[PDB]
């Protein structure tokens, strides 16, 4: 009635895809923007990957201002094996191992299952998308 | 199911229907809710805030609301803030009809929703409408009390009050009418409605002492009421209550007056029979009709013409709308009454035509219309044709209005609420609770009236106290009162019009007008000091009726029987009477012992009081308080000396001693001179006031008359006089007998009138102008104690009543010559109409008789009724005095009980100059009326000639007195008036012999 | 006496909901003790507020309002 479109469509960036979101009573994840491959080129690379990673590692761990603790979500695809496909690339075994025992970059990484995180973690619930 | 699936249904109803098509701008709702009209209302939006407010009651029972509740009082108050911004946007118009009101000066009721401007001129919608006024101030009223806010500052106070101050005046002012046409011609006039009126009164109660800030005030949220304007917006409501208006006998629009949203009919029986009367005339299948004949954008209509041409309302009966919209207000009078048959009844009714949108939601289309190939079938049989739904009856289209009354009655219907929640304010109680009210009825019950008035009794010097108490006479010196003070009323006049000054918009406060005996009647309190006054009866008036004390006997009288019948404030009145020394005059002395012993004995004529020392009364009172103040024969002819020079008219005027004299070479002076020319003792004007207040000091009445006629002074009450005059339905015209007249029919400024009768004066005589005033005030003052005494006549006329007591006293005279009545005295005037306006009867002349009916112009009663019936039977119609009445424009244009016939039948036999010849004419069409209404055999081959009838019943008279007393031909008819009309040979058998021939033949 | 229809909002004898309704909502505050205790609680999610942030509201013991009680109704001439 107004004449409004509501919000222009925009980036999002690490900081809003890191809290978990409730959408119709369900839990929904979202992955990092930087493993897009039908945007660019950028992403084809192993270590480009890990020094993003690793500078969004940083950046989440400096300021976040928000209330719990932050999630991301790194799956493993197809790209990511080697010429063979039959093992992961030595950087990528090697960012994981680094994530495991509790240092990476500059930042405490603990990792574990979506199971024990969802007792503490941030959640947003949704209302807009409720049916009219 | 639970109360949650109930109201959530009831919110996805409001949010789909009502609050889909709010304006966020503005926030009040528009009249059409498709094609982008910019148009808007009052009403609807107004009834849409209410409905959702109601709404909002409802489901605040919840703590678990979700903020339903928030929602729905903010858009409340967001629309009454809107609506609130609107009128106060204009303020020019407000002041302007405070002063002089007018269809210019009138508040714009019409204008654009997207900016609140106006779109449209005033010349095309007229704009008068107080209706939307009292009701918002009602509603406004209600919510306040309800716990809600919407005042923000003080400045929002001083406009209310304003809005009080100009809506008070609603009483005289005619307007257009809920439905905007005002009469059903549809010409462009304006009426009065009865239904304007008792809103306005509902309003001015529920406003009267009310806290405007809610929980919290002091003293800047209190509103001022007079009583006078109350009691008189009673009086006109009761006497216009059986009629709404004198071209409608009935509409629909009473309904919402005395019903929820007014309830203002507390007369139980008189209510009874307008709803009775109301539902057999306006029932229809299909819903309650407008009003009979009302062509309301039916198939006939056409949109080329607004004002509707004559006769075309004849041709637009029997296809009149039906809006259902009414059975809701029936069914919330029916749960309001505790009558669930009548509920039980009308949701029958209203199920079928109830129609659905897509998902069902119920529809209330407007209105119902006939389609073009049933124009004239549906006539011969009324009602058994089928109408079709208007256009917003499917889809598209809808009504906010209808749809907020349907929640509203389906809400009130399903117990979700209780009467008491919606009413806050307590405005209908029932028969067992009207007991203790405010402002409505007393405390000694409804049917009851023995109230007791307390009268405190002050001397004014110490001589006549001692005078008066060597007889036993108690009264007390003004000196032996020093805590108390008395003041004048226009102190209080004054300090009324210092209240409600505002200088950031520009306000001139309350008019000076003169404050009623009710109002002075209480006690108040000024800068810390009780301020009592006395009623304006008692000070020094320049006119001449004041100095006979059978008129003050009269007068106070009067005023204890108005404070008797017309109190209902917490307390008993307060009286004050003083008395003068100047007043005894020597052997007037007597009737002020007898009335004063009768005042102490304890009832006057039927009237209990009370009389003690005043500081014992004041103390133990409730004292009214104004905080506002702190916070802010002659021996010279008019001929003869006429053309004397300018030193011998002075020289004469020094050296003479007669009063006429004086006063006739004064006024020689001011024609020719002027009234700033100076002589012997100041100036002209004061020279004239000396005279003329001496001539009143030794009361000798020509003189007192002549210097009234020159200070060209006016009673300040004859706008009460003549708006009761034509709220009655009478008329009066006012001029001189023999000259040219002046006819009222609407009521006028004082300014209009004034101007008009002081050019009248001017042109033909001297001293019409006080004998006229005197006439009027002593007319109306009989009228108002005895209202029987003047049923029969319509049109009331000065000159001829005085042509007729003149005749009167001249022929009481008899030999000795008649006495001049410029020189009777106020009782003896009085004596003399009151004898006039009796019944009359037997012993004196008939031609006299005769003579006074015919001036006074009575009508016997049933007049009208015959005439119509007459000329019903009248196939070519009747002709009298040269003037024709066609019958049929008259039986295609009014109808049987239409006030604007009987005008017009008046208008034509006023045109008779002999008075005796009228009511000769007026008993042979009674006799013609009733010979041919008891047998209907008989009909007219063509029309009558009165005259010849009447000449006929002449000769006849004259052969049967030669045959008798052999009496040859005389000329002249005088000899018939003198015959009785019953008797041995009277005019009756004359008049039925004539009419006899005529049918034979 | 109050008839049956109108025991809807009087005050100690009947409830707004109703006499054969039972539905209230009862308000609680959380407040914290010592900083790490709620630095401790905030780390895993639950939220409360130090005492020391209510600097306008204050937190009194029981026996307070008992001695006010007790001051109380005393008068010395009898």
């Amino acid at each position: 009635r107004m004449k409004l479109s509501g919000r222009p469509y925009r980036h999002m960036g690490v900081l809003g895809t890191s809290k978990l979101y409730d959408i119709r009573k369900t839990i929904f994840t979202f992955t990092p923007q930087f493993i897009d491959q039908q945007q660019f080129y950028l992403a084809l690379d192993n270590k480009m990957i890990v020094e993003m990673l690793r500078t969004d590692l940083s950046y989440l761990c400096s300021r976040w201002r928000m209330t719990g603790q932050p999630t991301i979500t790194f799956p493993i695809s197809h790209s990511m094996l080697d010429e063979d496909g039959t093992s992961l690339n030595s950087s990528i075994l090697a960012a994981l191992r680094k994530m495991q025992d509790g240092y990476f970059g500059g930042a405490r990484v603990q990792t574990g299952k979506l199971s024990e995180f969802l007792t503490t973690s941030c959640c947003t619930h949704l209302s807009f998308m409720d049916p009219g | 199911e639970t109360l949650w699936d109930k109201l959530d249904h009831y919110y996805r109803i409001v949010k789909s229907t009502l609050l889909l098509y709010q304006s966020p701008t503005t926030g009040l709702f528009p009249t059409k809710t498709c094609g982008g009209d910019q148009k808007a209302k009052i009403q609807d939006s107004l009834y849409c805030a209410a409905g959702a407010w109601a709404l909002a009651l409802a489901y605040r029972r919840i703590d678990d609301d979700k903020g339903r509740t928030h929602e729905l009082e903010h858009s409340a108050i967001k629309c009454m803030r809107g609506i609130l911004y609107c009128y106060m946007r204009q303020a020019d118009k407000v002041q302007q009809f405070k002063q002089d009101p007018r269809p210019t000066t009138c508040l714009h009721s019409v204008f654009n929703v997207h900016t609140g401007d106006e779109l449209l001129s005033y010349e095309e919608y007229g704009h008068l409408q107080i209706n939307a006024v009292s009701l918002y101030l009602l509603y406004l009223v209600e919510m306040i009390s309800s716990g809600l806010q919407i005042i923000y500052n003080t400045d929002e106070v001083s406009f209310i009050q304003n809005l009080v101050f100009c809506v008070e005046r609603v009483y005289r002012v005619p307007d257009f009418g809920v439905w905007e046409r005002g009469s059903k011609y549809n010409n462009g006039s304006t009426e009065l409605h009865s239904s304007s009126v008792g809103l306005a009164k509902a309003a001015l109660e529920a406003i009267n002492g009310f806290n405007l800030f809610g929980n919290q005030g002091c003293s800047w949220s209190v509103i001022f009421v007079d009583l006078d304007a109350h009691n008189r917006n009673r009086q006109t409501l009761c006497s216009l209550l059986p009629r709404e208006s004198r071209s409608h006998n009935t509409d629909a629009a009473l309904l919402p007056c005395i019903s929820y949203p007014a309830f203002a009919l507390d007369d139980e029986v008189l209510f009874s029979q307008t709803l009775d009367k109301v539902v057999r005339k306006l029932k229809g299948k299909y819903g309650f009709k407008r009003f009979l004949r009302d062509g309301y954008r039916t198939s006939l209509e056409d949109p080329n013409r607004c004002y509707y041409k004559p006769a075309e309302i004849k041709l637009f009966d029997g296809i009149e709308c039906e809006f259902p919209i009414f059975f809701l207000y029936m069914m919330i009078d029916g749960v309001f009454r505790g009558n669930p048959k009548q509920v039980q009844e009308y949701q029958d009714l209203l199920t079928p035509v109830l129609h659905h949108t897509t998902e069902g939601y119920p529809v209330v289309p407007k209105y119902y219309y006939v389609p073009a190939d049933f124009v004239e079938y549906e006539k011969n049989n009324p009602g058994s044709q089928k109408r079709f739904p208007s256009n917003c009856g499917r889809d598209g289209k809808l009504f906010l209005w209808g749809q907020a009354l349907y929640i509203i009655a389906k809400l009130l219907a399903d117990e979700l609420i209780s009467p008491k929640d919606i009413d806050p304010v307590q405005r209908y109680v029932p028969l067992k609770d009207q007991r203790n009210v405010s402002m409505r009825f007393s405390n000694q019950g409804p049917l009851e009236n023995d109230l007791v008035v307390h009268v405190a009794l002050i001397a004014e010097s110490q001589r006549l106290q001692v005078f008066l108490n060597t007889y036993g006479i108690q009264t007390q010196t003004p000196q032996q009162v020093e805590p108390i003070q008395i003041w004048p009323q226009q102190e209080l006049v004054k300090a009324y019009l210092q209240l409600g000054i505002n200088e950031k918009l520009g306000l001139s406060g309350r008019p000076d007008r003169p404050i009623g005996c009710l109002g002075t009647s209480k006690i108040y309190r000024i800068l810390g000091k009780t301020v009592v006054c006395y009623p304006i009866i008692f000070d020094l008036s320049d006119f001449y009726m004041s100095q006979d004390v059978f008129l003050l006997i009269d007068d106070i009288k009067n005023a204890l029987q108005f404070i008797k019948q017309y109190w209902k404030m917490h307390g008993r009145p307060l009286f004050l009477v003083l008395i003068r020394e100047d007043n005894i005059r020597g052997s007037r002395f007597n009737p002020i012992l007898d009335m004063l012993a009768a005042l102490k004995k304890g009832i006057i004529g039927g009237v209990k009081v009370h009389v003690d020392r005043l500081q014992t009364l004041i103390s133990g009172a409730v004292v009214e308080q104004l905080d506002f103040l702190r916070i802010s024969q002659p021996d010279v002819n008019i001929s003869e000396w006429k053309d004397k020079p300018t030193h011998e008219i002075l020289q004469k005027l020094n050296d003479c001693s007669c009063l006429a004299s004086q006063a006739i070479l004064l006024g020689i002076l001011l024609k020719r001179e002027g009234p700033n020319f100076i002589t012997k003792e100041g100036t002209v004007s004061d020279h004239i006031e000396r005279v003329y207040r001496r001539a009143g000091s030794q009361k000798l009445w020509l003189a007192v008359r002549y210097g009234a006629a020159f200070t060209q002074k006016f009673s300040s009450s004859i706008a009460p006089h003549i708006t009761t005059f034509l709220v009655h339905g009478k008329q009066v015209t006012l001029g001189a007998f023999g000259h040219e007249e002046e006819v009222i029919s609407n009521p006028l400024s004082p300014r209009v009138i004034q101007n008009i009768i002081y050019y009248k004066c001017n042109t033909h005589d001297e001293r019409e102008a006080v004998i006229q005033q005197e006439l009027v005030i002593h007319i109306g003052w009989i009228i108002s104690n005895n209202p029987e005494l003047f049923s029969g006549m319509l049109k009331i006329r000065i000159g001829w009543i005085i042509h007729a007591m003149e005749y009167e006293l001249q022929i009481r005279g008899g030999d000795k010559p008649a006495l001049d009545l410029y020189q009777l005295s106020p009782s003896e005037v009085k004596q003399l109409l009151l004898d006039i306006l009796q019944p009359q009867q037997n012993g004196r002349c008939w031609l006299n008789r005769r003579q006074i009916d015919g001036s006074l112009n009575r009508t016997p009663t049933g007049f009208y009724d015959r005439v119509w019936q007459i000329l019903e039977r009248t196939p070519n119609g009747i002709i009298v005095a040269g003037k024709h009445l066609p019958q049929q424009p008259t039986l295609s244009d009014m109808t049987m009980y239409e006030m604007n016939f009987s005008l017009l039948v008046e208008d034509t036999l006023g045109n008779i100059d002999q008075p005796q010849y009228r009511q000769i004419v007026v008993e042979l069409l009674m006799v013609v009326s009733i010979v041919l209404e008891r047998n209907p055999e008989l009909e007219f081959q063509d029309k009558v000639d009165l005259d010849r009838l009447v000449k006929e019943a002449f000769n006849e008279f004259q052969k049967d007195q030669s045959r008798l007393k052999e009496i040859e031909k005389q000329d002249d008819m005088t000899s018939f008036y003198n015959t009785p009309p019953l008797g041995k040979r009277g005019t009756c058998s004359y008049l039925t012999k004539a009419v006899m021939n005529l049918l034979l033949e």
